RNA sequence: AAGCUCGUAUCAGUUUUAUGAGGUAAAGCGAAUGAUUAGAGGUUCCGGGGUCGAAAUGACCUUGACCUAUUCUCAAACUUUAAAUAUGUAAGAAGUCCUUGUUACUUAAUUGAACGUGGACAUUUGAAUGAAGAGCUUUUAGUGGGCCAUUUUUGGUAAGC
RNA sequence: GAGAACAGAAAUCUCCAGUAGAACAAAAGGGUAAAAGCCCCCUUGAUUUUGAUUUUCAGUGUGAAUACAAACCAUGAAAGU
RNA sequence: GGUUGCGGCCAUAUCUACCAGAAAGCACCGUUUCCCGUCCGAUCAACUGUAGUUAAGCUGGUAAGAGCCUGACCGAGUAGUGUAGUGGGUGACCAUACGCGAAACUCAGGUGCUGCAAUCU
């Protein structure tokens, strides 16, 4: 018979990190997590209780509660034709704060920042992010650069 | 070079294996008492063998350590034995020591027909001083290595004092 | 006789026609399973700043 | 040794924490000292610890950020002098000693320190120090052993009794007080009293000097030379609570030379380490004299 | 660009000309307004609705154009797409369905998309 | 027994060598792989030629052992015993397998056993290499030659700017020992680093950093 | 199919930016595990068969095993490393900031935690491109033998299997 | 590995090296070292009440599991568990 | 800058060998009446800081040192790979177009950084 256990194919997943078994350090109880925080799900194999199945593998949610040992975690998850909802009890070895987030937030800042300084010029702002632009014209010199010409080169076993 | 570093027996301890359990045992290691002043420790066989004839946590041999000035004591009364003639074999290169006896009423010790004749190891283990980098909980460390026991070291030893021969290589 | 045993081909034709969508959204969203003290002492922090407000209309 | 470690070996071997190397910390029991019940967030657990070396006793009061542990508060015995122990600057009752003064001190530069008055009557009897209704609720500590065996009787709960009594709430029992009888699970508090002053010490003081009069004056060389009757040391430790409670502020030492000046000559002991330059150096000429078969 | 990139076997782009792009908003240019493709006949109707930002003519339309520039998304989004004919000339190539580089068609054909364009306007 | 080469000519299965899970496989046709003189020093034989694949297939391990016989002997009436190193360069790791039908069974539970080892082989990899004197060559490339007519698929022949085995082109290899870097060693050779300690690399290789010449 | 609530919105089989997850391809084996060719030096003072005084608790021997540094070659159910393609999340009004309200939760603590009052901030208000409108309910037909091609891929000598 | 009367390949007694090459009922995989392994001490959280959740899923059942709430307990100096 | 206590990241920190270490600290160390634990006051417990010593631990320095880290137009734009073709080829397989792109290898540099509190020529 085929084998649909719950950690099944899971055998690289919860694997450590070479040369990175043993206690996991304490910088990792030490992070505070509120409602609203973004976290990210990554299973730690020698905490087995609070496991998160492996769907939620690599996958980032939103804390919707906050207990004694871990949070509640919603995921969206597709089932058919739909995301459904999906609420996950996860101890706190097995989550991380979103650093993509913290990108936000610290460019938010960043944003109300810009912001103030020009209406305390009443110039303008421009505060959307631009995408990677084309080159404007250029005039590189021979000085120290007479161009080195290449042409192809024969064919030869080295064997 | 030399100051502390002394260089001294850590621990004596005597052996005796029996290879059966019950009176025969009883009376070995009544002996290590009547011997060390210490009650002694049995040892429990770690596996079956069936031509010896042991099973498996069976009791079998029992054994006592002595420190200090007693076991300093007892050490002699077994050189004496062994007419202060060791071989260079007996010293191991770690820098202890050791020897074996036939018949214990050899050194000191009544007879006592209840009580029989045993024979027993006799193993000495040398330290210095500052050992208890080894064996303390906290911070556990290792010797240096100019420090520490070792068999040319604890051969001259031997000779210096107890006035001995060491025989062979 | 024999039939063919599995397949995934065309589900996600199906899937979508008129779907995927995303996962509805609210403020104020569903409390279910947060922590029950919290929920007892959130509900007596709202009554309580509720009453609060109609004090100062009077 | 001949016991090579085939570089195999060496390349996935992979090593303790720093401090579990070091044999200082207990990682399996920091995790749980440390480790707050996440909906109270940044409410920090605070550790007393407690640390005693061949010479000196620790008192720190602790709590843990991700980018280390900070103390609000350090009391040693070697600071007692100043408050009238001069000698058995290790004994249970300097760790008693201790465990006031650090109490006081926290808690007076926190603000509790007039209310959570603690016993001032010291009967050593056991009991926590429970909180003033209709007002604040103690600062409540829990002690960090850290490498020490739990044993009946040890130092490091004299510190202990020292916190309590000097109103921190350090959740404890009876049962590891000197003056606990196991076949009586009960607790003599007169034994436990006496400890707190002393009292084990100064009676084999009085025990040595009749029966040894050499041994004793090597032993207590220092209660003669200050004629510290043995039967005063009560009086010297009872004293020495006052004086603490008292004045329980936290006073440096007066430090001749600045840190700089130190650090100028405080290791310039220092080996300093060659430039790779200097090393290849070093390895050219090394060869001309290896070289050539011998 | 990296849309281009993953679009590039099924179409053939390059870099317009000023004429190519006059001809094109002239003879082809019909404009979006309420859904509704209307062709670009009378200066009013971009003014009608490209007017806001500016532009309130055919060749306020182009320069947005030519010069991107600020309003080009919504200046261009308003061009409903060009229908061009098929190449009268012919598409030059044995076979369209390989890269310009390799023997024609399809991918960046860069300032040779005009000679295209042209013949397919 | 043994049906054709041709039903196992192609890399169609993922390696299937013999394993806890594959026991009770046959032994390979071919077991001996190095011979000639294969004692012979580093130095003795300087020019080295390869039997090179040009196809991505594999060679059974009684086309390894016919093919190599084919070597072996050609090299030795011609030239000796001594007078060259042969060496198969290939191993004959991966499990050729048989369904094997015996009124009959069917298609049903087809899993085959174990019918015979090859040797999952590549463009451009080395199938035999051979070392002798430069005048050799000649003799060398037939043994080669002598060979291809036993392997399926075309495999080249190639002269290498190799000293013997070893890596290093010839004029690159001659700098080395005439500088004493190279210490010889079973049959083949050790090198000097600038890398190790000091003291035992001066007591490994004396000849570099001496008097002498 | 019936519509209903609305009306540019929140949308997307897409890219970008930022930040995650992964152990396949390749790679590797003088790196672990498991395989595999070859010598070389050293061991036994603790397996051995002899010759030298039957001598041997003694020598030099070939021979195993073991050790050291090399060497040729491998893995769906080995691996340090480790892609490409795919894949999670985020890119703001349900936001940001300041003031200080509630509570029986929590804190040594008007400390926190949640949810608020009041005040301030709308040109690009927080990337791209598109939008043929978005959202939503009810109900019912058929169907529930499939097959083919490129690519990846399992069994089989293969097959229009 | 080096050492100790009878003691032998194998009894029991030291010391040194030792990243796990061991052990953890069982298949295999993951996980683990002041432990999750070995020895000891105290124990009945293998308990009481009904909810939420994760996997398989129709997001039905069943199994198994996870995190709280409210009791009553066990253990420990304690945090805790 | 030393040193200590509690730490963070957990080898640039570990391994091997040799030296060096002012001052303070830490340590080894002295003792066994007392609470307490041992076959053994060795560990554990208590006591003195008194009799001693930097020998060891610990800290640094050395080493064409083992390992580990960092880099590099070092190998290699290679291997692998997304997309394309009525491309080559009997096939096995390969070249080209638009893209992404390693491992080993080689060489070069490096060998703990750091927070809180205390203390020191
Ligand atoms: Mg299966
Ligand atoms: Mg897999
Ligand atoms: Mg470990
Ligand atoms: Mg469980
Ligand atoms: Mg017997
Ligand atoms: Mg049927
Ligand atoms: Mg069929
Ligand atoms: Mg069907
Ligand atoms: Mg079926
Ligand atoms: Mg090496
Ligand atoms: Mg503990
Ligand atoms: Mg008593
Ligand atoms: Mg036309
Ligand atoms: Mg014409
Ligand atoms: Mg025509
Ligand atoms: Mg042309
Ligand atoms: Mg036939
Ligand atoms: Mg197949
Ligand atoms: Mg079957
Ligand atoms: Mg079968
Ligand atoms: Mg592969
Ligand atoms: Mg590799
Ligand atoms: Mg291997
Ligand atoms: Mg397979
Ligand atoms: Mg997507
Ligand atoms: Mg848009
Ligand atoms: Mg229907
Ligand atoms: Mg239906
Ligand atoms: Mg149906
Ligand atoms: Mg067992
Ligand atoms: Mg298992
Ligand atoms: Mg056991
Ligand atoms: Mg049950
Ligand atoms: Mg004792
Ligand atoms: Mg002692
Ligand atoms: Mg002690
Ligand atoms: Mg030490
Ligand atoms: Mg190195
Ligand atoms: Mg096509
Ligand atoms: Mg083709
Ligand atoms: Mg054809
Ligand atoms: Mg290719």
């Amino acid at each position: 018979g085929k084998s649909h256990g719950y950690r099944s194919r899971t055998r690289y997943m919860f694997q450590r990190d070479f040369r990175k078994h043993g206690a996991v350090h304490l910088s990792t109880y030490l992070k505070v997590y509120k409602v609203g925080d973004i976290v990210d799900i990554k299973a730690n194999g020698s905490i087995q209780k609070g496991m998160p199945h492996k769907f939620y593998q690599g996958k980032t949610g939103v804390v919707y509660n906050v207990t004694k040992s871990s949070v509640g975690v919603i995921i969206n998850k597709m089932v058919g034709n739909r995301y459904l909802e999906k609420r996950l009890n996860l101890r706190v070895e097995h989550i991380k704060h979103s650093k993509c987030r913290q990108e936000f937030l610290e460019r938010v800042k960043a944003n109300a920042a810009k912001r103030a300084e020009a209406k305390a010029q009443g110039v303008a702002v421009q505060l959307k992010r631009q995408p990677a632009q084309p080159r404007e014209s250029r005039i590189v010199s021979t000085e120290g650069n007479v161009p080195q010409t290449l042409a192809p080169v024969p064919y030869e076993t080295f064997i | 070079q030399n100051p502390m570093r002394d260089l001294k027996i850590e621990k004596l301890v005597l052996n005796i294996s029996v290879g059966e359990s019950g009176d025969r045992l009883t009376r070995a290691s009544k002996v290590l008492e009547q011997l060390s002043g210490q009650t002694p420790v049995q040892s429990k066989a770690r596996y079956t063998v069936r031509t010896f004839g042991i099973r498996r946590n069976e009791k079998i041999a029992v054994h006592v350590t002595v420190r200090g000035p007693k076991a300093e004591e007892i050490l002699e009364r077994g050189l004496k034995v062994k007419e202060y003639q060791l071989r260079d074999r007996n010293f191991s290169a770690t820098g202890n020591f050791g020897f074996g006896i036939d018949e214990h009423i050899d050194l000191g010790i009544k007879y006592d027909p209840s009580i029989g004749i045993f024979g027993m190891d006799f193993y000495v283990v040398m330290n210095r001083p500052g050992a208890r980098v080894t064996r303390r909980k906290r911070c556990k460390g290792t010797v240096g290595n100019s420090h520490k026991t070792t068999k040319e070291d604890t051969v001259s030893w031997f000779k210096q004092k107890y006035d001995a021969d060491v025989l062979d290589k | 006789a024999k039939s063919k045993n599995h397949t995934a081909h065309n589900q996600t034709r199906k899937a979508h026609r008129n779907g995927i969508k995303k996962p509805k959204t609210y403020k104020y969203p569903s409390l279910k399973g947060v922590d029950p003290k919290f929920r007892r002492n959130h509900k007596h922090a709202l009554h309580g700043t509720a009453k609060a407000l109609a004090a100062a209309k009077k | 040794q001949k016991d090579a470690k085939s570089s195999a070996y060496s390349s996935r071997f992979q090593t303790p924490f720093r401090r579990r190397r070091e044999g200082k910390t207990d990682y399996y029991q920091r995790k749980r000292l440390v480790t707050q019940h996440k909906a109270k967030y940044n409410t920090p657990k605070y550790r007393l610890v407690v640390r005693f070396t061949n010479k000196d006793i620790i008192c720190q009061i602790i709590s843990s950020t991700i980018t280390g542990d900070v103390v609000l508060a350090a009391a040693y015995s070697h600071e007692l002098p100043r408050y009238g122990i001069t000698h058995g600057l290790t004994n249970w009752a300097a760790a008693y000693a201790t465990g006031l003064l650090i109490a006081r001190r926290t808690l007076q530069k926190l603000g509790l320190d007039e209310t959570y008055k603690g016993v001032e009557e010291v009967e050593g009897e056991y009991e926590l120090t429970e909180a003033v209704e209709d007002g604040p609720r103690p600062f409540k500590v829990f002690l960090d052993i850290g490498l020490q065996r739990t044993t009946t009787g040890a130092r490091v709960f004299g510190a202990l009794k020292g916190a309590s009594d000097g109103g921190l709430y350090v959740p404890h029992s009876e049962n590891r007080f000197p003056g606990w009888d196991f076949e009586t699970e009960e607790i003599d508090p007169e034994l436990l009293r006496s400890y707190i002053f002393g009292g084990h010490v100064s009676q084999y003081m009085e025990e040595l000097a009749d029966d040894d009069e050499e041994r004793f004056s090597e032993l207590f060389k220092g209660y003669l030379a200050d004629d510290i009757d043995a039967d005063s040391l009560e009086d010297i430790y009872t004293s020495a609570h006052e004086a603490i409670r008292a004045d329980p502020a936290f006073k440096p030492t007066e430090k001749k030379f600045t840190k700089e000046q130190y650090a100028a000559e405080s290791k310039k002991y220092r080996q300093t380490k060659l430039s790779k330059e200097e090393r290849a150096a070093r390895v050219a000429a090394k060869i001309a004299a290896l070289a050539g078969q011998q | 660009l990296e849309l281009l990139k993953l679009i590039e076997p099924y179409v053939a782009y390059g870099y317009p000309s000023y004429s190519t792009i006059r001809q094109l908003v002239y003879k082809r240019g019909f404009g979006k307004i309420n859904k509704q493709r209307v062709p670009l006949s009378d200066n009013a109707i971009i003014e009608a609705n490209l007017g806001k930002y500016g532009i309130l003519s055919i060749d306020d339309l182009i320069h947005e154009i030519i010069t991107v520039g600020p309003h080009f998304k919504q200046a261009n989004n308003f061009l409903w797409p060009f229908k061009l004919s098929n190449p009268s000339g012919g598409w030059g190539v044995p076979r369209k369905f390989k890269h310009f580089i390799q023997g024609g068609s399809f991918g960046n054909r860069e300032e040779f998309i005009n000679k295209l364009v042209k013949s397919m306007n | 027994a043994r049906r054709p080469a041709r039903c196992y000519r192609y890399q169609k299965n993922k390696p299937y060598p013999k394993s806890r899970y594959n026991r009770a496989v046959p032994d390979s046709k071919i077991r001996i792989y190095d011979l000639g003189k294969k004692k012979a020093t580093v130095d003795e034989f300087p020019l080295c030629v390869h039997l090179v694949s040009n196809e991505l297939e594999q060679l059974s391990s009684e086309a390894l052992e016919a093919a190599r016989i084919c070597a072996n002997k050609y090299m030795t009436t011609v030239s000796g015993r001594d007078a060259f190193h042969l060496r198969v360069r290939v191993h004959p790791f991966h499990v050729l397998r048989i369904n094997k039908m015996l009124l009959q069974q069917g298609m049903r539970g087809a899993w085959g056993k174990p019918h015979g080892l090859a040797a999952r082989v590549d463009i451009g990899q080395i199938i035999f290499s051979v070392r002798t004197k430069d005048s050799n060559k000649d003799v060398v490339v037939e043994g080669l030659r002598r060979a291809r007519y036993k392997f399926p698929g075309q495999q080249k022949i190639i002269l290498s700017k190799k000293w013997g085995f070893t890596n290093l082109d010839r004029p690159e290899y001659l700098k080395k020992r005439e500088a004493g870097e190279v210490k010889d060693d079973g049959a083949f050779v050790k090198f000097l680093s600038k890398k190790g300690s000091l003291e035992n690399n001066i007591r490994e290789f004396p000849e570099y950093f001496a008097a002498q010449a």
